[PDB]
């Protein structure tokens, strides 16, 4: 098995379907993404197609087995509400966490800024992962707050079923 | 909204 196996170090990696673009996180080893953005359907990523490991469309949520050589990260282990999004064109948006999967957005943006960023991870200023955005909340094409799931309910899913036939 |  002598392979040479190159690759930049990046936690996030760029996840696209036939539909539209996101992007996904790899936690513990498995990437997670939304289920309206990948769904359970084949993935094609900047390496090429991925394999599907784990499928939900009840809780809306997809994973896929990680190759190997690839970085995970911790989850959120500080108690801090304030939160920071990944956003594909770079951008990081502070969010303040307000409940469980409940965040609030400081800057009201257009819902087309936060388009294409379901899947991002957020992370805590500690440096942790405190989980995936989902779906944005606004009233005219303003949002002014967010949903997003916690890294506990990946437990739960993959503790629940390992997608084995 | 999903966004995705
Ligand atoms: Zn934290």
């Amino acid at each position: 098995t002598g392979r040479d196996k190159n690759q930049v170090e990046g936690e996030v990696q760029v996840v696209s379907t036939a539909t539209q673009s996101f992007l996904a996180t790899c936690v513990n080893g498995v990437c997670w993404t939304v289920y309206h953005g990948a769904g359970s359907k084949t993935l094609a990523g900047p390496k090429g197609p991925i394999t599907q490991m784990y499928t939900n469309v009840d809780q809306d949520l997809v994973g896929w087995q990680a190759p190997p050589g690839a970085r995970s990260l911790t989850p959120c282990t500080c108690g801090s509400s304030d939160l920071y999004l990944v956003t594909r064109h770079a951008d990081v948006i502070p969010v303040r966490r307000r409940g469980d999967s409940r965040g609030s957005l400081l800057s009201p943006r257009p819902v087309s800024y936060l388009k294409g960023s379901s899947g991002g991870p957020l992370l805590c200023p500690s440096g942790h992962a405190v989980g995936i955005f989902r779906a944005a909340v606004c009233t005219r094409g303003v949002a002014k707050a967010v949903d997003f799931v916690p890294v506990e309910s990946m437990e739960t899913t993959m503790r629940a079923s390992k997608k084995k036939k | 909204e999903l966004x995705x």
